């Protein structure tokens, strides 16, 4: 049962896909092998909600119905930052310009 | 006259669709429709000589079918079962399918979404956005490239 | 296994390389691509865009929509004609 998530810190944004049955700690393994920080140095997010790495992420509410391919699910990445975790900042899109008139 | 440029011109326009299912038999077509929403379509060959295409679309009460004729260069609903005066023709078979789309929005015929049979490009999926939006291909800011890919499939659907 | 395209304002996009050979214009081009004249609310969609499409060809699954927001539709149709996908 498959998920399809954005996992994003700063201006990254990791397009990755995994099962309702996996766990958070096995996000941050695929999180380590892209960006190469271990997972003890990576805290997930579902929103503002920190995320316990024996969970399934089906546990913390990701949903093959709401993270489909066409609408991945974000999932928030924050670092290690020397003895202390960097606050959770993703940074927005940019934005589109205004509709031309005619579509409006 | 069959008016075969015309006639090629329109199935091109339909094998862009994606969502014409080619020699798909009846049976096949109810299966496939059986349990989606009310209004949900496919266009196929028909089984028929006497008509081009088939118009397999799920109704309150089933998956059930409707022909398309194609004569004198022109599109129309089965003029057997229709009233052949009250018969918009069309030449293009993908305009015919986005009109009457359209006029739902707005057995008796009722039409929403078809069913893919792959998914589209991303160029095309573009392309419908934008029909839905506005016809003026000609004043968008695109290069003149685009408007002519924009022109090839004018539909919202 | 994964490759990395940046957009035009800087955004770091990590797709499955498989994925991104979606593109023509990517798989000709083929591990860091950085497109000049795509911005970031463009290339996100296309990026989502090749997961979509290789979820759903030759896939017995009915093929969802995939959304697009009137706003982003003309920037997107140009990036994905510069793509070919
Ligand atoms: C303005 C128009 C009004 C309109 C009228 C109608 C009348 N429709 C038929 O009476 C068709 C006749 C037909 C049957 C097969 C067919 O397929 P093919 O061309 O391949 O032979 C084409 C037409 N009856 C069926 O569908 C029954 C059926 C269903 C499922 C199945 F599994 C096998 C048969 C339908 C909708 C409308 F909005």
């Amino acid at each position: 049962m498959d998920v399809f998530l954005m996992i994003r810190r700063h201006k990254t944004t990791i397009f990755t896909d995994a099962k309702e049955s996996s766990t958070v700690f096995e996000l941050k393994r695929i999180v380590e092998g892209i960006l190469k920080r271990p997972p003890d140095e990576q805290r997930l997010y579902k929103d503002d909600q920190l995320l316990d790495d024996g969970k399934t992420l089906g546990e913390c509410g990701f949903t093959s119905q709401t993270a489909r391919p066409q609408a991945p699910a974000t999932v928030g990445l924050a670092f290690r930052a020397d003895d202390t975790f960097e606050a959770l900042c993703i940074e927005p899109f940019s934005s589109p310009p205004e509709l031309p008139d005619v579509m409006k | 006259s069959m008016q075969a440029a015309r006639l090629a011109k329109a199935l091109r326009e339909l094998g862009q669709t994606g969502w014409y299912w080619g020699s798909m038999t009846v049976n096949e077509a109810k299966e496939k429709l059986k349990e989606a929403p009310e209004g949900t379509f496919l266009i196929r060959d028909s089984s028929h000589s006497d008509y081009l295409l088939t118009i397999s679309v799920k109704t309150s009460a089933g998956p059930t079918n409707l022909r398309i004729e194609y004569q004198d260069g022109k599109f129309r609903l089965d003029s057997i079962i229709c009233v052949k005066s009250k018969l918009k023709q069309f030449d293009s078979v993908v305009h015919l399918i986005d009109y009457y789309v359209q006029m739902c929005k707005d057995v008796h015929l009722y039409l929403t979404k078809p069913l893919y049979t792959s998914a589209p490009s991303l160029q095309h999926l573009c392309r419908l956005t934008i029909n839905k939006c506005t016809g003026a291909i000609w004043g968008l800011p695109l290069p003149t490239r685009l408007k002519d890919y924009l022109e090839e499939y004018k539909f919202q659907v | 296994m994964y490759v990395k395209l940046i957009s035009s304002d800087g955004h770091e996009f990590i797709v499955k390389r498989e994925h991104a050979l979606t593109s023509g214009t990517i798989k000709a081009m083929l591990n860091e691509v950085n497109f000049r004249e795509i911005p970031s609310h463009v290339l996100s969609k296309v990026c989502m865009y090749f997961t979509y499409k290789v979820r759903y060809t030759n896939s017995s699954t009915e093929i969802p929509e995939f959304p697009i927001a009137p706003e982003i539709a003309l920037e997107l149709l140009m990036a994905a004609n510069f793509l070919d996908c």
